[PDB]
């Protein structure tokens, strides 16, 4: 409701309406940077200033019905004019509170919860003074899973945090990664959020490697240690310890009713043609398959079609 | 690119391309469009014409997994003799004509030629071109497209739904992935027809002929440039060239001796005089005496019970004129602020700031009546008596004997603390014992000096100024000078300064200055050093009592008034001095670290705890004295204060040019046989940065008194 009479009165000014129609969604990104390049004015002094100020954090209504607006000592929370309001009520809030489970947090922090679990059952032994020379080599600071490419990583995040927004690839084959099961039945009813769930299944889940001059370990577990493993001239040792087939025939048709989405395609029938929107606009016609349609040997018998 | 296309498509596609392009006579590093083109079509011609087949009855079945008619041959594999070889054996025997061109395949149900089109604009306006190309023979067209779309002749697609949506839907799935890697934009912008163009580019214009007279003399084009650049073989010009140079250029050696070196000048001249924004050595406290520890008040209300411990108060009188202004003004402004502090208590609401009443003496002394106006030059163009600026060349100063002793008193302990660091987790590793040790020595051996005190009180002082400054912008407001310390038996104890009274401050940028006027209490008649104090005015105001030894005795109290402004920027760099016990930390383990790397095994024990060593950091008529650890530590902390509180580019040319010569000097000590080109302009250099900072001549005299050791 919001967004549609927000984007209606966008139409009249003429200077954003061809800018609405004579972009493709692909070069939006383009767009994106034209922000501005100048606002660091001495952050900490501003900071420092804001912090004397009373009310200088914002936050959302309901704040007003789950906070009272004086504490025991006589101290006002929050005032009216999102509302202002003051630490004090954040304090207050880790004082009193509402009190929920936190069984989620480990499946999803587990990347940074294996480093202190490496770190405390770890030993340590003597130092030693010399000089040294380090040479530089590929060093993978983000393990990464195996059997399982950069290719896929993206389409297994995309289908757990985003199921409705995805397209062409992903829903043509005939296939499921076994690992997709399992992060969709854990993650049933989490809610922390889409964004901080999408980086932390990146970062545990995606390889990336860079240069760094080391000079001792080679493996993941030894490059977040550099810092406390090597000095200009000493050495520290230390150990660890431890979805069917479908295909698009073409773009809208009029007779064929309204376009639906995709977790709406369960349902379908046993071989009905309909509207579908994917990706992030695309709307085409789709219809289920009759046959298996395989990349099996039969692509090389092409071979014998020549060279006779 | 190449690999794209490795990783995408099937080898058995992929030998074919190659195989075409080498009959072509192209290159697949130069252009690489054309490949890609090349592969889809081959792809897609493959795709079209695969599982069909016609039964003996005449119908046409799909099947998987006896012998029946294929019903498709494929020509595209093949190159052209053989290609047009069956193509004539099978219109000779179906009796067809020859079209033109290369059609793309033949289907036996309808008796007629297939071509296949796939283009990256849209099927409309391609259609045309495939369709007035072929003309009065009986040839279909069928073109697809990377978005879905599709267009064949008559409107009569003779295939079913599944195969077209299977090569549609390839199709849209190679763009859609093709577009995410960065490719789609060039690949589009490529097909010039039926053709394929890597990239065009052309000066065409202005910029043939500003390129024109952009080359070395003997030259008129720049394609005769190229040609002439293209063909070129280094037969001898280098050697040619040097054969016929004077000898006169030459980088001669003369050796570096132990006789060769020769001491600075300094220049001549009056002496010079204190412009600290503070002064150091001559200030004393009004203590308030170990306040309540709930206690937690505004600094005016701090100053005024500092004040209210104090009798003794006289009448003030000037004892050093100022030479430049009225004196007079001095005392009434003086007269005023004693005045301004007794009467709060004329008001039923008790304020928290003090704004001074605007008065003549108060704004002569802020310089508010002194504003030259501006206006545009067309009116006073005939004006006379007209300077370009204060372009006027600086004066020259020698060196005085007071800056030694600021040095000398700089570096004593005191009887506070004077700074209290917080805490930080337990050590394991014992890296984090050394460091711990280490850190340890040095905190406790530096905690007690005097440039900690003078660090506390610049923060102090710029950040109350800076907020002032920052709050209030029309009013004259009143800052106290306040600092904080803990009692030797541990009791919290607050100390009064001065007093600093600001003008107006209206600050758009951070180069706009803001006036101010300074007033500091002392002990120290000015009448022993009158050429120190040169601007600042003094006045004595009181007596003071001396507990020491047994009686009393009263001593005379002076104060010292002078006026100022500094900048906005100045405010921030006064208020980061913490940095230099930083510094100098980073000095005394850089040094550990160093002789450490020789001696492989732990130094850190041998620098602290052990009381035999010395280090020479002393001179006197005798020699070269001695000192320990902690002398040195407190030396490096007050070098690094004073350079903090008496920045200027003379210190940075003097630096790098005094580390020049040491670095030579160092390598002739090592018997490493050194040598100069010109060791002249070194030393002119090294003048001409020593105009009047007192500060860079007694670091030129210490570079002197090195000398004169260093090679005797």
């Amino acid at each position: 409701m919001e967004r549609i009479k927000e984007l209606r009165n966008l139409m009249s000014q003429s200077r954003t309406r061809e800018i609405l129609t004579k972009t493709t969604v692909d070069h939006m990104a383009i767009i994106k940077k034209y922000t501005s390049g100048r606002q660091e004015k001495n952050p900490s002094l501003r900071m420092k200033w804001m912090m004397a100020m009373k009310y200088p954090i914002t936050a959302d209504k309901r704040i007003t019905e789950m906070v009272p607006e004086r504490n025991e000592q006589g101290q006002t929370l929050w005032s009216k004019m999102r509302v202002m309001v003051s630490p004090l009520a954040v304090t207050w809030w880790n004082r009193n509170g509402p009190m929920t489970s936190t069984v989620h947090y480990p499946k999803v922090y587990k990347t940074y919860f294996e480093k202190v679990e490496r770190l405390k059952h770890g030993t340590f032994g003597p130092v030693h003074f010399r000089n040294q020379v380090k040479i530089r080599r590929r060093v993978d600071i983000n393990p990464g899973h195996a059997d399982l490419s950069a290719k896929e990583a993206q389409d297994v995040i995309m289908e757990v945090v985003f199921p409705n927004e995805v397209g062409a690839r992903i829903l043509t084959s005939e296939s499921q990664l076994t690992i997709t099961k399992e992060k969709k039945e854990e993650l049933q009813d989490c809610k922390i959020s889409p964004l901080m769930v999408a980086y932390m299944l990146e970062r545990e889940l995606v390889r990336k490697t860079r240069f760094l001059p080391v000079a001792g370990g080679t493996s993941s577990v030894y490059i977040e240690v550099l810092h406390l493993t090597q000095g200009t001239c000493w050495e520290q040792m230390y150990t660890p310890g431890g979805r069917r087939g479908f295909l698009i025939l073409g773009k809208e048709d009029r007779r064929y009713g309204p376009a639906l989405s995709i977790n709406e395609l369960s349902n379908l029938a046993k071989g009905e043609k309909a509207n579908v929107l994917i990706g992030q606009g695309d709307v085409v016609l789709v219809m289920k398959r009759k046959r298996d349609s395989s990349i099996l040997t039969d692509s090389q018998t092409a071979t014998k079609r020549i060279r006779m | 690119m190449e690999d794209f296309v490795r990783q995408c498509f099937n080898p058995m596609i992929v030998e074919l391309a190659e195989k075409a392009m080498k009959e072509y006579g192209e290159d697949l590093k130069i252009e690489t469009n054309k490949f890609a083109a090349i592969c889809t079509h081959l792809e897609v011609c493959f795709m079209y014409s695969d599982f069909h087949f016609i039964n003996e009855q005449g119908e046409s079945i799909v099947v998987e997994l006896a012998l029946l008619k294929h019903r498709f041959e494929i020509i595209e594999g093949r190159d052209r003799t053989m290609a047009w070889t069956v193509v004539n054996s099978i219109c000779n025997t179906t009796g067809a004509e020859k079209p033109k061109f290369l059609p793309d395949l033949y289907d036996y149900k309808e008796n007629r030629f297939i071509e296949i089109g796939v283009t990256r604009r849209e099927v409309h306006i391609y259609y045309l071109e495939k369709a007035n190309k072929i003309k009065s023979e009986n040839t279909h067209i069928h073109i697809f497209s990377f978005t879905g779309e599709e267009m064949a002749t008559k409107a009569d697609y003779t295939l079913d739904e599944e195969s077209r949506a299977r090569i549609k839907t390839r199709l849209f799935t190679i763009r859609q992935e093709m577009a995410n890697r960065g490719l789609w934009d060039s690949f589009r912008q490529s097909e010039r027809g039926e053709e394929t163009i890597e990239e065009r580019f052309e000066i065409t214009g202005t910029m043939r002929r500003l390129a024109d007279q952009s080359l070395p003399p003997n030259f008129s084009c720049l394609e005769n440039f190229r040609a002439y650049v293209d063909g070129f073989e280094p037969n001898g010009y280098i050697e040619g060239k040097l054969s016929q140079m004077s000898k006169e250029v030459n980088a001669k050696i003369e050796p570096f001796l132990k006789t060769t070196p020769r001491p600075i000048r300094l220049p001549d001249g009056p002496p010079c005089f204190q412009r600290s924004k503070f002064l150091l050595m001559d200030a004393l406290k009004l203590s308030i005496e170990d306040p309540s520890h709930e206690g937690e008040g505004i600094p005016l209300y701090d100053a005024i019970k500092c004040m209210r411990t104090f009798f003794g108060w006289k009448e003030p009188y000037i004892v050093k004129p100022h030479e430049k202004g009225i004196n007079p003004n001095y005392l009434l402004s003086w007269k005023q602020v004693l005045a301004e502090l007794q009467d709060i208590e004329n008001e039923e609401k008790i304020p928290r700031t003090k704004n001074m009443k605007k008065t003549s003496q108060l704004k002569w002394a802020l310089g508010e009546n002194m504003a030259p106006e501006k206006v545009d030059f067309d009116n006073c163009r005939d004006v006379s008596d007209l300077k370009q600026y204060d372009s006027d060349e600086p004066e020259l100063r020698s060196l005085s004997s007071w800056i030694q002793n600021e040095f000398n008193k700089a570096c004593e302990l005191t009887d506070s603390t004077w700074i209290e660091l917080d805490e930080i987790g337990e050590d394991v590793a014992p890296i984090e014992y050394i460091a711990s040790m280490r850190r340890n020595y040095f905190t406790a051996e530096v905690s007690h000096c005097r440039a900690t005190e003078y660090i506390m009180k610049g923060v102090y002082i710029n950040t109350a100024l800076l907020n002032a400054s920052c709050a209030a912008m029309d009013d004259f407001q009143l800052i106290p000078m306040i600092s904080k310390c803990r009692t030797k038996e541990g009791r919290r104890k607050t100390n009064l300064y001065g007093f600093i009274i600001k003008g107006r401050s209206h600050l758009r940028n951070d180069t706009d200055v803001v006036n101010f006027v300074s007033m500091e209490f002392s002990l120290t008649d000015p009448r022993l050093e009158p050429h120190k104090w040169e601007k600042y005015c003094v006045l004595e105001i009181g007596d003071m009592l001396l507990r020491s030894a047994i009686g009393q005795m009263s001593r005379p109290m002076f104060l010292y008034v002078r006026t100022n402004g500094t900048s906005k920027i100045k405010m921030k760099w006064g208020m980061e001095m913490r940095r230099c016990l930083l510094q100098s930390l980073q000095q005394i383990e850089s040094m550990i670290e160093a002789e450490s790397s020789v001696k492989e095994k732990d130094m850190t024990k041998e620098f602290f705890e052990n009381k035999s060593e010395t280090w020479p950091i002393g001179e006197s008529p005798k020699g070269v004295e001695d000192g320990s650890i902690g002398k040195v530590c407190r030396t490096l902390l007050a070098k690094s204060v004073f350079n903090s509180l008496y920045a200027s580019p003379q210190l940075e040319g003097f630096s790098a040019e005094s580390r020049k010569l040491l670095l030579v000097v160092q390598a002739l000590r090592d018997n490493l046989e050194p040598g100069t080109f010109d060791l002249e302009g070194l030393y002119e250099a090294i003048e001409e940065c020593l105009i009047n900072d007192p500060w860079v001549l007694l670091n030129a005299s210490w570079f002197n008194s090195f000398l004169t050791h260093a090679l005797r």
